[PDB]
């Protein structure tokens, strides 16, 4: 139909869940402090 | 059945497309025995009045699927003219810097006349001015092994 | 979770008298069950109490 | 290239003559003989195996032939590909109105839609066969083909594509090519004794045709009107669409057959659905002619089949 | 042992049955598959290795 | 019956299910029990289906439980020894009494743990060249793009659209099909547009019967006749014939 | 020009510097490496510890291409061990529960217990079972659990009755020494079965299950009827190909991505229509060809033919597209559910389409790097190893339905690729062949039985015809026939006959008539009787002189006669009357050639039938397809069978044995290859030319043909059979039983080698000693495999195109 | 602006029987779930 | 299930995020 | 009794890979339902054969079948004066480690240990 | 049951007309007593 498709321009067509470009690949970069434990 | 195809020509040619297709969904929901290909025209027709050339598509593959009702030579002349006035449908300036892109709407063509030669509509059987484009765009992004 | 367990969904094309017959319905069964507290999940910055 | 040899040693030989004619050689004619005759006889595959040596062009014949062979066993598929083998392959040798009857004979005998349609396209042509090719058809050959096409096609009930043909027909006026291939061999006839000739609706009435097809005026048009009322009374049935048709009167029937549909001629269309497999209907089996000219007015008028609708439901317009 | 390699026709037996022999013929006539006959009987080698 | 025979849409709920590729291998027997009595079977994902709350997302299932908002939108604060508040009292314990004061707790060391969040992560110049993860509609925008260190993750649709119209389409792409094969006439189609058999001599069989009929009309056999074997030749030897050992 | 690309927009590096700290800078005796960081090596590894570059999943770097280093493809963005395991995992495991043999094992098992033999079908190797799960329970001595030693139970018992304290299993015993294992392992309870584990099996079990394993691999009918992720009809595996396979594990990501959003809108247009057309089906929607095309069948399921209406074929039509918007909607849940966040394009349970890897072609080649050319040995040991790395991935797109429009934007993909990699296109699709009656007939067996002769060498392109036969549909009317004995004669009913050939009424004589298909007495083109060609009637009354004589009487061009025609061609000379009688038949008959032959009932079809041993004419007819009276008619009226030999088969049988094999090459499509070599045989009256010596038997070891083939047989002796028989001849001359009591069946001895019958053939040996004392020869010269013989020896093996060495052709 | 073609079922769905729904309800082609529905069943409609 | 969508997603021209 | 072409048609439908049961009109429908009411007529053991609560029940065999729940369908509000006259019942009849080790061993810890003091108090 | 052999043997000639028709199976369709409707599974390569 559109050889653009729908999915990509559509508003109704966005994701409610789009995580974006920046957000998982920041979090996921991270490590979280090795010493939560006042021991080890 | 006149009475409903010319519900849907008239809205068709008013552009009114979200009625149309109402009138379609209660023809296929309770009388597609009724429906013939006249009213798959008014849909033909419409969208590409709307410029639903998505809707456009939809619907011509559609009637690939379903052979019945065959589709009358003017509805393979409504769809190709539907594709080539979209195909010189022009996008946007942030799009407009490497090329015309909906020229590219310009390759179901030949697939569109495959679809023809299965679905029984000769292509000599168009108008000579569409068949202008179309010898074009079978130059243009058709070729032979 | 008991709506779609005795399948009291609400329908695409139901009408009102159907509608509120379903609501009393799951009413009855709702006040009646017991409420599930390992669904309790504490989000960000919530307390839980 | 990848096919380098065999093009170029193809194209540097057997090229058209500018007397505008087809290469055919004096080598192959003894070959061309043995494939038509194997093909006539109905051997196929032995005349594919001799075609197989077809080495320079074969005449129009041998692919009428290796054709012609095909329509007893509804070979559509061998045949599309004798036809394809020299349409465009071989200067257009297979583009010839009888090799396309033969095939589109094929498509009857195989029962495809589709393909008589197709075998219609190669007929209609575009304008590089039509013109540059120079691969057109005698006129009463795309007649007999058309013909064909709508005798296959309204017996098979495909009333769209049928109707599709007769909007060509119309187009090109040969509606009349009948009564006029008949008034050509009449007049063969008187110029052949040495008798001069005359074209006009008086030797238009005067062929056999319209005097038959004019005696069944009351046949076809009684059975049109029942067909029509006994519908209604099948699906509102107080009226009928249709208007007087004079019964006894049995004079006025097909000029209110006109009146009536006047969307397709009906003189045509009787002297169409007279023939039934070379067998003349209206001398033998008239109510078969009666009940299938019926069919095929009722199919090729489109104003019939609005008079043939059927009573649909009302949708009431909506508001949120 | 050195055994003659016999087959009675689907005729002989009080039970007709297809035969193996003629199976294979069938199957190297629909495949053409060429039956080399000096073969012998005594070197049905299978590569070990593969 | 063959391996199953299967029925309408009938609800159920799962008591019973896992999502180890292992423990559940392929496909995913969903070990159900369904809403007449509840019993339980072990039927397929294949055969569930799920009240979707929305097109989109890997887990439609469950909705979407708004939070509270912040007007210190950019001022939250997190411990990080725990990010996730386990180190809190939810009930007053028995070891509570013998707690000495917060006297001497000097630097109660969540206080100096928790950070503001803007702290954890850095916006380093990979982020500030990052690519995106979707296929963007343009870049004619991006600026940035080939000076400033920028490439996209995924060709644009723009481009892609040049790229697929700038070149034709091979008609021998489509694959109609609808007469069938052409079991006589195809194959020995014209000796120009022929199937050139290929690969090895036994599918040939054409060309060998040519092979055969051409080297007989020409080679004769005052011409084949001479041709000697080795032991026609041989047989002159003193010894032509001496068993070997 | 094309140097100024190789320009520059900075001005450079100024070299105004001194040596950085600790630079190697020569000073006398240093021997210096210029490469190793001068601070950060001699750093101790007792702080430093022996990272080179960071710890993080070894799936970040690349190895580099000319650098002895390593970089990583994200350049130097990284991401840390716990992004490439789920939260918290343990060890960072896939699934905490188990290691990677742990995992794989555990899976085993489980799909042992859900196996399914009927479900197995139609899949590769994937539907093979646990191959010792499967062995164990194939077992035979493993059917018995062998039970505790008395000994053992006693042991135990005065334990626990006696002793007073409980036995435990090792997974029972606390082991532990300060924490209390409790809970206890919850398999404290397995039972034992040999017939499961254990893992015994015998071995024909292990072979046949392994080679049945390997060569199934290719058998998968992708496209089965499943129910979401198993169903599909249209099977796209775009196989890219790059030099690195990072280039290829991104490239998949981006067109994985391209070709997600593509399938989405297919099927969301594909899905629109489905259900707008399932919308409305009733008794009210359907179409003429449809109705035709469910009904154009003769007979069925109730003993009777179906007539299916506009609704038996509305819930047929209903129930599949049910069945393809269940398939359809399962894509495209399949199409959203990966987000950026955790998108697993390697497992398509999750994604549509997923990314398979393909194990990467892979070329390590030894060379030299020295050129001297006095030493071998100072070669051998420059040698070098390199490899030219080509990986893949293969995009699996199983859409369940055929859409050219998606395919249209699959193919643009070709253009859109990224730098150095390509695209092949694996596309399996569903398609319709159709099986049809006049053309590939299921006849009975002719009569002449198509022996080893028909399938020699070159017999598949001289003795045989590509299939299907040629039969010839336009039967001619014979005189005084009728309308049903055109039937009778061409095996087809009345009526269908009237409606191949519609054209007609009343049959006339000489017609010609189209043989429908449904016809079971067809013949074949040009039957197999030499046709005739007499000289007792011309014109003239006396003889036939000349030659263009018989291509007019024949209707035939003059190349048929005179090529057909051998030794008349030489005996006429245009005239015949100097005909020399040392070629009799051509003087008197000009042999016709076969493309003008003619074929009936009695040169087609049998007259004769063979007599089974129990055959009742009852069977006879059951089998030729007649009625017992027409038999008994046409058999001097014989009432026992068993008394006879033959039967003769009257016209009237619809299904009747033919002459010989429809599709065998006659032979005069071969004599009239060999004309000349005819030609020159008869006019130079070679009788034969030996192909070995007369005394080729006394040599056996000097004359062997490029066919002759070792073990070379024996002579054979009277009756060497068995012992039986051997007694019987060669010991006690007198025995009382020829020979072992055989079965009047077939003993495939040599098995399972067919081999030709009427041939003295050996058995693979027993005795380890005859094949030391055979006269069996090594492979002395070259070894060569008619494929592998492309390739030329195993070091410089060959390869076409840089295709994976797992590929699974389509 | 037209919506994302809904994931939903509209084959399995269990819909609310309308007036000319059942005027035809002697004639559907419909499984047992259909007929024997908890919510609003159908086979009843028909028995009545 | 974004509230106000149609006036925010769909029909707020910078999607909610930009202030024009 | 029946022609090989209906047990043909069965194998054939039989040996797919998802077959289905079709739709159905409702003549078909009550008449199968019909159909098989005679039958589970016959084919039910006793216990199922005269009172049961679904209509494949004394036929179904394999059903893992969960049946745990037996008081609590019971009302609640009788529950709770059952047990309270059941469990001081308990803590003043017997004195052991057999009540609070139970506790402990379900984990009711905290009662547990205080049951032993009301053991000791017995 | 004669009656559920009915609601679903569905003939070969239905079952590719079906297919054909609304799923794009190419091939043709036969409807001669011959002609034996075989779904097969072709698959090739199209490098370019």
């Amino acid at each position: 139909a559109t050889n653009i498709p729908r999915s990509a321009w559509d508003p109704a067509h966005f994701n409610t869940n789009w995580s974006d470009s920046y957000s998982t690949e920041i979090a996921a970069r991270r490590h979280w402090p090795a010493k939560k434990w006042s021991i080890g | 059945i006149s009475t409903y195809e010319l519900v849907m020509l008239a809205l068709s040619l008013q552009g009114n497309m979200k009625e149309a297709e109402s009138v379609f969904s209660f023809l296929r929901r309770h009388h597609n025995e009724h429906v013939t290909i006249g009213s798959f025209n008014a849909l033909l027709l419409g969208h590409r009045e709307c410029r639903q050339f998505d809707r456009c598509d939809a619907i011509w593959q559609e009637l690939v699927d379903r052979r019945w009702p065959r589709a009358s030579t003017l509805t393979a002349e409504l769809y190709l003219r539907s594709i080539v006035d979209h195909s010189y449908t022009p996008t946007s300036g942030p799009l407009q810097r490497f090329g015309n892109i909906n020229v590219v709407e310009k390759k179901k063509i030949p697939l569109v006349l495959a679809q023809m030669d299965d679905l029984g509509i000769p292509r000599a059987h168009l108008s000579r001015p569409l068949m202008d484009e179309v010898e074009d765009a079978l130059r243009k992004f058709h070729i032979y092994k | 979770r008991i709506a779609l367990l005795h399948g009291l969904e609400p329908v695409a094309n139901e009408t009102a008298q159907e509608r509120d017959a379903r609501r009393e319905k799951l009413d009855e069964i709702c006040e009646r069950t017991p409420f599930d507290e390992r669904e309790l999940h504490t989000n960000d910055d919530e307390m839980q109490v | 290239g990848p096919f380098f040899q065999e093009d170029h040693y193809f194209r540097r030989s057997l090229r058209l003559n500018r007397d505008g004619t087809v290469p055919t050689a004096a080598h192959e004619a003894p070959l061309m003989r043995k494939i038509v005759r194997l093909a006539q006889r109905g051997h196929l595959k032995a005349a594919c195996e001799e075609y197989r040596r077809v080495t320079t062009v074969p005449p129009v014949e041998v692919y009428r032939a290796l054709t012609a062979c095909c329509i007893p066993g509804g070979l559509i598929a061998d045949a599309v590909a004798i036809f394809e083998d020299g349409n465009s392959k071989l200067f257009y040798v297979a583009r010839d109105g009888e090799v396309l009857h033969n095939v589109m004979r094929c498509a009857i005998k195989a029962k495809n839609r589709v393909r008589v349609m197709w075998v219609y396209n190669v007929m209609r042509g575009r304008y590089y066969e039509n013109v540059i090719v120079r691969a057109e058809i005698d006129p009463i050959w795309r007649y007999r083909i058309a013909l064909l096409a709508l005798e296959y096609f309204l017996d098979h009930n495909c009333a769209e594509e049928a109707g599709t043909v007769y909007s060509y027909l119309v187009e090109e006026d040969l509606l009349q090519c009948d009564v006029h291939l008949r008034v050509g061999l009449h007049m063969r006839e008187a110029l052949s004794k040495g008798k001069s000739v005359g074209l006009s609706d008086e030797v238009l009435r005067a062929t056999s045709l319209v005097t038959d097809v004019a005696t069944v005026a009351p046949e076809v048009a009684r059975e049109l009107y029942q067909r029509h009322v006994e519908a209604l009374r099948e699906n509102w049935s107080a009226h009928g669409l249709l208007t007087a048709l004079d019964f006894t009167q049995k004079d006025d029937a097909l000029p209110w057959m006109q009146q009536n549909f006047g969307d397709v001629d009906v003189a045509s269309v009787l002297r169409w659905a007279r023939f039934y497999h070379s067998k003349d209907l209206m001398a033998k089996d008239r109510p078969r002619y009666l009940a299938r000219a019926v069919a095929w007015i009722e199919l090729l008028s489109k104003r019939s089949h609005m008079m043939e609708e059927a009573p649909l439901t009302y949708m009431r317009k909506s508001k949120p | 042992g050195v055994h003659r390699v016999g087959y009675t026709h689907p005729s002989t037996l009080p039970v007709p049955c297809a035969q193996r022999w003629d199976l294979r013929l069938a199957r190297a006539r629909i495949f053409q598959e060429y039956i080399e006959e000096k073969a012998p009987g005594a070197w049905q080698l299978e590569d070990e290795r593969s | 019956n063959g391996s199953r025979i299967v029925s309408s849409p009938q609800r159920a709920v799962i008591v019973a299910y896992d999502r180890q590729p292992f423990f559940n291998p392929e496909p995913r027997l969903v070990r159900v029990a369904f809403q007449s009595d509840g019993s339980v079977e072990e039927v397929p994902l294949a055969n569930i289906m799920i009240w979707q709350r929305r097109y989109h997302g890997p887990e439609r299932t469950v909705g979407d439980e708004s939070r509270r908002f912040s007007p210190a939108s950019l001022r939250r604060y997190i411990d990080v020894s725990d990010p996730f508040n386990e180190k809190k009292s939810k009930g007053e314990h028995f070891l509570d009494k013998y707690e000495a004061a917060r006297t001497s707790e000097v630097a109660a060391g969540k206080y100096r743990t928790t950070k503001q969040i803007t702290e954890i992560d850095q916006w380093t110049r990979f982020d500030v060249s990052r690519a995106d993860n979707f296929r963007p509609l343009s870049i004619s925008h991006r600026r940035d793009y080939i000076r400033l260190g920028y490439m996209h993750r995924y060709t644009p649709w723009e481009w892609i659209a040049v790229q697929e119209a700038d070149q034709p389409l091979i008609a021998e792409q489509i694959r109609q099909d609808n007469i069938g094969t052409s079991y006589f006439f195809s194959l020995n189609r014209y000796w120009r547009y022929k199937a050139r058999p290929h690969g090895y001599i036994r599918h040939f069989d054409n060309e060998v019967r040519d092979l055969f009929q051409f080297v007989d009309g020409v080679t004769p056999w005052k011409q084949a006749q001479k041709i000697r074997t080795y032991w026609e030749v041989r047989a002159h030897h003193p010894m032509p014939q001496f068993n070997r050992p | 020009y094309y140097w100024s690309r190789y320009r520059m927009p900075t001005q450079m590096p100024k070299f105004d510097g001194p040596a950085p700290i600790a630079a190697p800078q020569n000073m006398n005796s240093t021997k210096t490496n210029e490469f190793i960081d001068p601070i950060d090596d001699k750093f101790p590894l007792s702080i430093r510890g022996p990272l080179v570059r960071p710890d993080v999943p070894e799936d970040q770097y690349v190895d580099s291409w000319y650098v002895c280093t390593s970089m990583t493809h994200h350049l130097g963005d990284y991401r840390p061990w716990s992004a490439s395991a789920p939260p918290n995992a343990y060890r960072f495991r896939p699934y905490n529960e188990f290691d990677a043999k742990g995992r794989e094992y555990v899976e085993y098992m489980r799909q042992f217990a859900r196996y399914d033999p009927r479900k197995s079908q139609g899949k590769g190797q994937k539907g093979f079972p646990f191959r010792d799960a499967y062995l164990t329970k194939m077992n035979e001595a493993n059917r018995t659990t062998p039970p505790p030693t008395l000994e053992t139970i006693m042991d135990r018992a005065v334990r626990e009755k006696h002793q007073h304290a409980r036995v435990l299993s090792p997974m029972q015993v606390q082991r532990d020494v300060g924490r209390s294992e409790t809970p206890l392992p919850c398999a404290g309870n397995i039972p034992v079965d040999r017939s499961q584990f254990p893992f015994c099996w015998k071995t024909e079990d292990w072979y046949e299950y392994e080679v049945a394993k390997v060569r199934n691999k290719r058998f998968v009918f992708e496209n089965t009827e499943e129910d979401g992720i198993h169903g599909s009809e249209v099977t796209y595996k775009i196989v890219l190909e790059g030099f690195w396979d990072h280039h290829v594990m991104k490239l998949a990501e981006d067109v994985c991505m391209f070709l997600r959003d593509v399938g989405r809108q297919v099927t969301e247009e594909k899905l629109v229509a489905v259900r707008r057309v399932m919308e409305g089906l009733t008794g009210g929607a359907f179409d003429p060809e449809l109705i035709d095309f469910f009904n154009a069948a003769r007979a069925g399921p109730f003993g009777r033919p179906d007539e299916y209406d506009a609704e038996e074929v509305a819930n047929f039509v209903r129930a599949d597209l049910k069945r393809l918007e269940e398939q359809c909607l399962n894509v495209i849940n399949r199409c959203n559910v990966p987000v950026p966040g955790a998108t697993n394009i390697y497992d398509p349970q999750v994604s549509w389409p997923y990314v398979e890897k393909l194990e990467p072609w892979v070329r390590m080649a030894e060379f030299w790097t020295s050129s001297s050319d006095t030493s071998f040995t100072e070669l051998e040991m420059s040698t070098a190893h390199y490899e030219f790395r080509k990986y893949f991935r293969v995009i699996i797109c199983k859409l369940p339905f055929q859409s050219t429009e998606f395919e249209k934007r699959m193919y643009d993909i070709r253009h859109w690729l990224h730098r150095q990699t390509t695209c092949e296109f694996h596309t399996i699709y569903r398609k319709n062949v159709i099986h049809d009656g006049s053309v590939f007939p299921t006849e009975h067996d002719p009569a002449t039985p198509t022996t080893h002769d028909h399938h020699r060498m070159f017999s598949f392109a001289l003795d045989w015809q590509s299939a299907p036969v040629n039969r010839l549909s336009v039967a001619r009317v014979l005189e005084g026939d009728d309308w049903e004995r055109v039937a009778q004669r061409l095996g087809c009913s009345v009526d269908d006959l009237k409606e191949a050939n519609p054209a007609i009424e009343e049959l006339e004589a000489g017609a010609v008539l189209n043989v429908p298909g449904g016809a079971s007495r067809r013949l074949t083109s040009f039957g197999a009787a030499p046709r005739v060609l007499p000289l007792q009637n011309p014109n003239n009354g006396k003889r036939i002189r000349t030659w263009e004589d018989a291509a007019t009487v024949l209707d035939c061009t003059v190349e048929e006669l005179q090529q057909a025609n051998g030794h008349a061609a030489l005996t006429y000379k245009q005239t015949g009357e100097n005909g020399e009688g040392e070629f009799g038949p051509s003087v008197t008959e000009l042999n016709v050639p076969l493309s003008c032959w003619v074929s009936t009932a009695e040169t087609e079809f049998s007259p004769v039938e063979l007599v089974f041993a129990g055959d009742t004419f009852a069977t006879i007819a059951q089998r030729l397809r007649c009625s017992e009276e027409a038999l008994k008619k046409a058999n001097d009226g014989q009432s026992d069978l068993s008394h006879a030999r033959f039967v003769r088969v009257p016209a009237e049988a619809k299904a009747p044995r033919r002459l010989l094999e429809p599709q065998l090459r006659s032979q005069a499509a071969t004599d009239v290859l060999m004309t000349r070599t005819i030609a020159e045989e008869a006019a130079y009256g070679i009788k034969n030319i030996p192909d070995l010596p007369s005394n080729a038997s006394k040599f056996p070891h000097e004359y062997h043909t490029p066919t002759s083939r070792f073990p070379t047989t024996p002579k054979e002796k009277e009756s060497e059979s068995d012992w039986m028989a051997y007694t019987a001849r060669y010991l006690d001359k007198q025995f009382t039983h020829p020979t072992e009591p055989t079965p009047i069946y077939n003993v495939n001895k040599l098995w399972p080698m067919q081999q030709v019958p009427g041939k003295i053939d050996q058995t693979p040996f027993e005795e380890d000693q005859t094949w030391l004392l055979n006269p069996i020869p090594v492979q002395q010269l070259e070894q060569h495999h008619p494929e592998k013989d492309l390739q030329d020896l195993p070091f410089v093996n060959h390869e076409q195109f840089p295709r994976s060495l797992e590929w699974t052709a389509p | 602006s037209r919506e994302p073609e809904s994931s939903v079922s509209q084959a399995h769905i269990t819909v609310a029987p309308t007036v000319d729904e059942c005027s035809t309800l002697d004639r559907r082609w419909e499984s047992m779930q259909y007929w024997f529905n908890d919510q609003h069943p159908r086979l009843v409609i028909y028995l009545r | 299930q974004l509230q106000s969508r149609e006036r925010l997603i769909l029909g707020t021209h910078g999607a909610g995020v930009v202030q024009h | 009794g029946t022609p090989d072409t209906i047990r043909f048609a069965w194998e054939s439908i039989l040996q797919e890979d998802v077959v289905r049961v079709p739709d159905v009109t409702a003549p078909v429908a009550l008449f199968l339902t019909l159909v098989c009411i005679h039958e589970g007529n016959r084919l039910a053991s006793v216990e199922w054969r005269e009172s049961s609560s679904s209509l494949d029940e004394g036929i179904c065999s394999s059903d893992n079948t969960q049946q745990r729940p037996l008081l609590a369908l019971l009302n609640p509000v009788v529950k709770r004066r059952f047990v309270t006259k059941m469990v001081e019942f308990l803590l003043r009849s017997h004195s052991s480690n057999e009540f609070s080790k139970l506790l402990r061993k379900h984990g009711l810890h905290d009662l547990s240990r205080d049951v032993a003091l009301c053991e000791a108090m017995n | 049951l004669f009656i559920f052999i009915r609601l679903s043997y569905v003939p070969q000639t239905g079952l590719a007309a079906m297919a054909q028709r609304f799923r794009r199976r190419i091939g043709p369709i036969g409807v001669e007593s011959f002609q034996f409707n075989i779904p097969t599974e072709v698959g090739f390569v199209e490098h370019y």
